[PDB]
């Protein structure tokens, strides 16, 4: 009788549109993503879309998205800083 | 993110954004554990304020980080490096000697 | 016998320790309400 707990509005899983698609298409939608993600320019957008792609990625969980992350990095070390890391660095 | 003082700058902007949905959030909590329909619609305000409170969290801990790193990139500079630049050497040696 | 890079790794994590209890202190109050209030989405509820 603390409350009654029932819960009548619900959210159906339609999310992760940036991160959208099946996993399927595996090779071609990652390297779709990385080319995209080299392609965005002024840093801080950048910024914005990685979180939504990441908390995404979180609600999915692997070793396919480690190779992603590997790869996003390594495209990320040609410039001076890197902002993926400190971003998977807080998002987790 | 340039600057330390710039960077701390961008991190108090960055925490009032939060604030104002935490109290937001608080207010909500309360109406829906308040001594139907008015409760209704508040569990769902709810859900539509979790679809922000922590993505302007992230944004939080991502700038202290920032601000971290530009302290200690500033903090690096050594006295010699900043005098490196005064017109007039001369004058400097002969009042030394 | 620790090798070079592991030497350096822990060098990096002790120049950076930050003790700020004033921040550590907000973000723990956003957790207790983000804990609480993700909670009840979920619907699980119950008396602490």
């Amino acid at each position: 009788a603390l409350s009654q707990k029932v819960i009548p509005p619900a959210s159906p899983s339609q999310a992760s549109i940036l991160t959208e698609e099946v996993i399927r298409n595996w090779p071609e939608r990652s390297k779709t993503l990385c080319s995209d993600f080299t392609a965005l320019e002024s840093n801080d957008e950048k910024e914005d879309w990685l979180r939504t792609l990441f908390i995404e990625l979180f609600d999915f969980i692997d070793v396919a998205s480690f190779t992603n992350e590997l790869v996003n990095h390594e495209r990320q070390v040609s410039q001076a800083s890197i902002v993926g890391k400190m971003f998977i660095a807080v998002s987790s | 993110g340039r600057t330390y003082f710039e960077s701390l700058c961008e991190e108090e902007q960055s925490l009032q954004e939060s604030q104002t949905h935490l109290l937001n959030i608080l207010d909500i909590l309360s109406v829906l554990a308040d001594p139907d329909d008015l409760l209704t619609e508040s569990l769902k305000k709810l859900p539509d304020l979790h679809r922000e409170l922590i993505n302007s969290s992230i944004r939080l801990r991502y700038d202290k980080y920032q601000t971290r790193e530009a302290q200690l990139l500033e903090d690096t500079k050594t006295g010699r490096d900043v005098a490196a630049g005064v017109q007039n050497p001369k004058s400097i040696s002969e009042y030394y000697s | 016998p620790l090798s070079q890079k592991q030497i350096d790794q822990v060098r990096t994590k002790v120049h950076y320790s930050e003790v700020d209890t004033p921040f550590n202190k907000y973000l723990d109050i956003l957790g207790k309400v983000t804990k609480l209030t993700g909670s009840i989405i979920n619907g699980t509820l119950s008396n602490d």
